[PDB]
């Protein structure tokens, strides 16, 4: 509940703040101290752990990710394909 | 490199930033709602379509590089600014270059992508040049001055030019980036030469 | 002869040529015709007319499949006799101006989609406006339906308040045509008001065309025009802002008023105004719209207390006060910026009315000189109780302020002779509680 | 109308308006100065002067008249409103007094926004010199009296902005650079819109002769147009480019008329359109088809400052600015010369920072994509400053590799390689062209 | 007042700009700035200032 998850960008600002996945954004370049390589495949081991917990109860992955109502499945599947 | 991709639309925003505040050096009287009542609000249409390119240049620009400006830029801008895709029917505010409120948004980008250069010729200008004093103003900066190039007919094959094949006897194929050759190509054609924006 | 006679054969050719690549319909061919036609002139007993006589050939033939059975046929003569400086008919006025009609063209998507043919926006405009001047001689008829083509390739409404934007022309849009000794003179020529009756649904096509219409008719045939316009009022109830700036347009270039005429027209003009203000509701104040309404009322107030100087002629500011009565009456309340603006209006309307009222009683009231006395504004009376009679909210003043006047007025007199006059038959009619009787 | 003395009460404003006005609060402080230039010529002595009060009375009439058509009339009827005000008659004591307070602090505003529109850079100066010829005074007293072509909106401590960047007390020589630029600008994004990129300078110029500027500036005679036409050069170079000399200025200057007269030698003989060679529009055509050309130029002057003075013998031994766009290839061999006579003697190091930032823009001058068409003799010029130039990098590369490089591990083989450094300049003065055979097995026997 | 509003300008005139910071102050109103004759009664209360 609330909790400053792992690879979020910094200036706090706790949760999953990242919009939707077909973005015409930067490459997401690593933040303040990381690898690129390391940055990646841990936030791609933390979106799998996160989907595992939201396929379970998905309310309180809606009042963990920030800014959807709709649904959590199709949104990872977007983030997990790119 | 993402975001020294699009140096090169800098002079155009800030042709659009000049034209602006030669425009609208007032306060509390521009009564323009939406951008594309202000782009039909013009006469001479040659006009109209050169306000056209280089606002949809500004809004590429702006929808791409709008997530490390709230962690990495110095001014410390609000969420209620890069929390949507902009278009041609948003609000008009978003394009005068104000410093307190909603008007950060042109600022902030064009500060943002001074301090991204600065910082990197500061690392090259720490590195092995150890000085130099050539720094132009924001008055002068034509296309000439800022690093510009392109991936898909520049960059790549410059990088795809120094991957070197080595056969021993035995029989391999190792690929090896002499980084030398590499560095002093892409040192004296974009990265050197160029002034200390201030 | 004989060789002019292959000339006219390879004219009537090179025409139907260009007429074939017509029928691909974009404006990359239509810059090609502009080419061959300026190439065409260039190597043409040959005496001018000869030239005419080949376009004037054609012209005629092309009318019986397109006025049963279509712009573009238009488009293309107006190329071709511009392209030459060529004197057309009076009588094939008739036939050329219902080319450029929009029939069948009644969306306005349909005109965003004929746009892009026409895209340069400063060539057309002199093309469009030297043809209308060109056709301003006494045929004169059709020139009303060429108006919406020449409103649809530049900038939008201007909704601004009026003495702001420009006068007329910028306004209705026309910009380059002297109306103005045509709705000012003997009007012989009432066929624009059958023409605008006939062809009603060109006003679907854009938004000008109500506003350059209300321009260009005369003031006897004006409420006619409003009364014909009451559906398309119900289909969008802003319009009459755009009234309100017609006639606050018209108003102040018509001079003072002197004949009955005038009276009639422009007391007609009000009633259908008050009229078409009563019917529907107040969402024409929809969507903060009132305090433009409010701005324009009171300008025309202005500007037809400063028209009226014969004292006979009340019934008009009488007019005038009771539509700032009605459309006051009728608003919604929100806070007190709508009760300090409807105070401010208030203030200022019966400021305009004293200082109407002071402007033509320039003299006494009452002067005797022949032991018969009597009043030397003789319908004055009437002006009194029927500026006094209009109900305004008695929170105000209106009735403090006016009936003081009036005792401020009555009191220069001398009492033996203003006794004297109090009981002649010319204060009649006590009114039960008619409040200048009470005053 | 006789109903107010109108001189007197702009002669009581212009010190109240004058002394809100700001400026970027170092860049030539002139409140004082317009205080003195204003009250100089606000008076009906000469002709001048009675003209340009006048006019300056026609704007404040037309500027009120819009002004006012917002106010609801119970402000528009000012005597009420002020005698019903009884802090303002009892603040400044009797009644007329009180009266004139308010026509003062209304005009007062209004006469402030209107100098902060005249004077953007310096505009007014150009009234108050003596001995200036009638195009000043005549273009000036032009655009002042007219409204369309010159608008002047309003709006407390206005702030009036610079546009040249400029040095003490510049004085724009046009009359208003500014304007003109930017009416130049929308009518040059016209014409490239209206018609094709072929009759773009015919269009150009016949759509700046149908403007009233235009015909004001045809009747003029040649001489007046001819320094009207250098001195419109000069304030183009200060407007675009910010320059930091006055004598790099006057070369940019000859510059820019080589290049304006090389786009007049382009066509062969129209003779419609070159009826005006000496016309205002030129200007812009010529940076408009030359920009890299004059800009790659300004940064081979604006890092290295010392070639200039080189460049102050050239046109005292080569006569140029005559035919060509010529001065970026003198520039070029000059300041390969500087590098050539000296290549060790402030430093080594220094020598290595002065030659790595110069070889950009010496690296751009010597190319085919840049010189696009010019006479032979630029072509001649352009292949010794690439000779020289491979000769003066083919040196860099040498130092760069060796030199630091025994200057920083081993200490013990510099007197041997600074003599091979002219050992290989004395073999390579004759062919700069290792694509042949001979200096590149001269380089390895050498090596 | 009148003192006050002669002050006011006076004080926005030497604020954006510099000044000697000897000289009476009426050397500096009437031919200076070029100010002309409000009143006596401020001159002759500005003389010794």
């Amino acid at each position: 509940a609330n909790a400053f998850l792992p690879t979020m960008p910094e200036d706090t600002q706790t949760g999953h703040v990242l919009g939707s996945p077909q973005s015409s954004g930067v490459a997401e370049v690593s933040d303040r101290g990381q690898s690129p390589v390391v940055f990646i495949l841990t936030r791609l081991l933390t979106h799998l752990a996160m989907l595992v917990g939201a396929t379970h109860n998905p309310q309180a992955l809606t009042v963990i990710i920030k800014p959807w109502v709709q649904d959590p499945q199709g949104f990872l599947q977007q983030h997990i394909q790119r | 490199e993402a975001e020294l991709r699009l140096v090169k639309f800098l002079p155009e925003i800030l042709a659009l930033q000049r034209d602006l505040v030669k425009q609208f050096q007032n306060v509390s009287r521009v009564e323009y709602s939406s951008i594309r009542g202000f782009i039909h609000s013009h006469s001479s249409d040659g006009l109209r379509k050169l306000l056209h390119d280089r606002i949809t240049i500004f809004l590429s620009t702006w929808n791409a590089l709008r997530r490390s400006l709230e962690t990495n830029g110095e001014i410390k801008l609000p969420k209620d600014y890069c929390c949507s895709d902009l278009d041609l029917d948003a609000e008009f505010e978003v394009i005068l270059p104000r410093r307190q409120g909603l008007g950060l948004c042109g600022t902030a980008l064009v500060s943002y992508l001074i301090s991204l250069h600065n910082n990197m010729v500061y690392t090259v200008q720490k590195f092995s040049n150890e000085d130099n004093s050539y720094s132009v103003d924001i008055s002068e900066v034509a296309d000439l001055h800022v690093i510009s190039y392109e991936v898909e007919r520049d960059l790549n094959p410059l990088i795809l030019s120094n991957c070197q094949y080595q056969v021993q006897q035995g029989g391999e194929t190792s690929q090896e980036f002499d980084l030398e050759k590499i560095q002093r190509q892409i040192s004296s054609r974009f990265l050197q030469g160029k002034p200390r924006l201030t | 002869k004989e060789l002019l006679k292959g000339k006219k054969q390879a004219a009537v050719v090179m025409l139907d040529r260009i007429f074939s690549v017509l029928q691909p319909w974009s404006d990359i061919n239509l810059q090609s015709f502009m080419t061959q036609f300026l190439q065409f002139y260039s190597v043409v007993q040959y005496e001018e007319k000869e030239v005419w006589t080949n376009l004037w050939e054609h012209v005629k033939k092309q009318m019986a499949p397109f006025l049963e059975g279509k712009l573009t046929l238009g488009l293309s003569i107006l190329f071709m006799v511009e392209a030459a400086e060529f004197t057309v008919p009076k009588k094939d006025l008739d036939s050329l101006c219902y080319l450029l009609i929009p029939s069948a063209g009644s969306p306005e998507a349909l005109h965003s989609d004929l746009s892009p043919v026409l895209r340069i926006r400063q060539r057309w405009r002199i093309y469009l406006t030297n043809l209308c001047l060109r056709c301003i001689d006494e045929r004169c008829d059709r020139w009303l339906g060429i108006l919406p083509l020449l409103h649809t390739c530049m900038q939008k409404s201007p909704p601004k308040k009026n003495s702001k934007s420009q006068p007329e022309d910028t306004w209705a849009g026309l910009e380059g045509i002297s109306f103005s000794e045509f709705r000012d003179k003997a009007p012989t020529r009432s066929q624009p008001l059958q023409f605008m009756q006939s062809k009603m649904a060109l006003l679907r096509v854009d938004e000008y065309l109500f506003r350059s219409w209300l321009s260009v008719v005369p003031l006897e045939s004006l409420s006619s025009y409003l009364e014909n316009s009451i559906d398309y009022l119900s289909d969008v109830p802003v319009r009459v802002l755009d009234c309100l700036q017609g006639i606050s347009y018209r108003l102040p270039g018509l001079r003072k008023i002197s004949n009955q005429n005038m009276k009639k027209d422009v007391e007609n003009v009000f009633k259908m105004l008050m009229h078409l203000v009563d019917i529907y509701q107040h969402r024409i104040f929809g969507e903060n719209l009132l305090q433009i309404y409010l701005t324009e009322c009171l300008t025309l107030h202005e500007t037809v207390c400063n028209i009226t100087a014969n004292h006979q002629f009340f019934e008009i500011p009488a007019l005038s006060a009771e539509l700032i009565c009605k459309l006051l009456e009728l608003s919604p309340p929100g806070e007190k910026s709508y009760e300090d603006l409807v105070t401010s209006t208030l203030q200022e309307a019966l400021a305009t009315t004293r200082n109407w009222l002071r402007s033509l009683f320039k003299s006494r009231m009452l002067s005797i000189s022949s032991a018969y006395v009597r009043l030397t504004y003789s319908e004055e009376m009437a002006v009194w109780r029927r500026l006094v009679e209009i109900g305004f909210p008695e929170k105000h003043g209106w009735k403090g302020s006016l009936l003081g006047d009036m005792e401020g007025r009555l009191k220069q007199e001398p009492p033996r002779l203003q006794i004297s006059f109090f009981c002649s038959s010319q204060c009649r009619d006590g009114g039960l509680h008619d409040s200048v009787s009470r005053s | 109308s006789q109903f107010l003395d109108t001189t007197r009460l702009v002669q009581s404003c212009v010190q109240g308006a004058v002394g809100m006005l700001r400026d970027q609060n170092e860049s030539c402080a002139r409140n004082m100065r317009r205080v003195t230039i204003l009250l100089d010529l606000l008076n009906e002595d000469n002709t001048r002067n009675a003209s340009f009060l006048r006019e300056s009375k026609m704007r404040l009439h037309v500027l009120l008249n819009k002004q006012e058509e917002n106010q609801v009339r119970s402000l528009k009827e000012w005597v009420t409103r002020e005698a019903a005000n009884q802090d303002a008659l009892q603040e400044a004591g009797t009644f007329r007094h009180t009266l004139w307070k308010r026509v003062q602090d209304v005009v007062t505003p209004i006469l402030a926004s209107m100098i902060a529109h005249i004077d953007r850079d310096g505009n007014l100066e150009l009234l108050a010199q003596p001995d200036s010829p009638a195009w000043v005074q005549d273009l000036w007293m032009f655009i002042y009296s007219d409204i369309k072509f010159l608008n002047i909106s309003l709006v407390s401590f206005i702030l009036v902005q610079s546009h040249m960047n400029l040095l003490k007390d510049a004085y724009n020589a046009v009359p208003f650079s500014w304007r003109i630029r930017d009416y130049l600008e929308e009518l040059w994004v016209q014409a490239q819109y209206i018609t094709d990129t072929e009759g773009l300078s015919k269009k150009f110029v016949e759509i700046f002769q149908k403007t009233p500027l235009g015909v004001f500036l045809a009747q003029f005679p040649v001489a007046q147009q001819q320094k009207l036409l250098q001195s419109y050069l000069k304030d183009f170079l200060l407007l675009t480019m910010k320059v930091s000399s006055r004598e790099e200025l006057m070369f940019l200057q000859m510059a820019l008329w080589s290049c304006l007269r090389e786009l007049q030698e382009a066509s062969g003989t129209p003779d419609e359109t070159y009826k005006f060679p000496l016309s205002l529009p030129w200007v812009h055509l010529a940076f408009q088809h030359f920009r890299t050309r004059l800009q790659n130029f300004s940064r081979i002057l604006t890092i290295h400052p010392q070639v200039l003075s080189s460049l102050s013998q050239a046109a005292e031994k080569h006569s140029l600015a005559g035919c060509e766009m010529t001065l970026d290839a003198f520039a070029a061999m000059a300041c390969a010369e500087m590098l050539k006579g000296d290549l060790l003697k402030p430093s080594p190091k220094a020598w290595l920072q002065l030659v790595k930032n110069l070889s950009t823009p010496l690296e751009l001058v010597c190319s085919e994509g840049y010189l696009c068409d010019s006479g032979s003799m630029t072509r001649s010029v352009i292949q010794e400053v690439r000779a020289l130039w491979n000769r003066i990098f083919s040196i860099a590369l040498f130092v760069e590799h060796v030199l630091l490089g025994t200057e920083s591990h081993i200490p013990e083989l510099s007197p041997l390689v600074t003599t091979y450094v002219s050992l290989l300049d004395k073999c390579l003065e004759e062919d700069s062209n290792l694509k042949t055979c001979r200096p590149f097995v001269a380089v390895m026997t050498t090596l | 007042c009148e003192a006050l509003s002669i002050i006011e300008i006076t004080l926005g005139f030497l604020s954006t700009a510099g000044g000697d910071p000897g000289m009476d102050l009426n050397v500096y109103i009437e031919e200076v700035l070029r100010m002309c004759d409000q009143t006596a009664q401020v001159l002759k209360a500005f003389s010794r200032c």
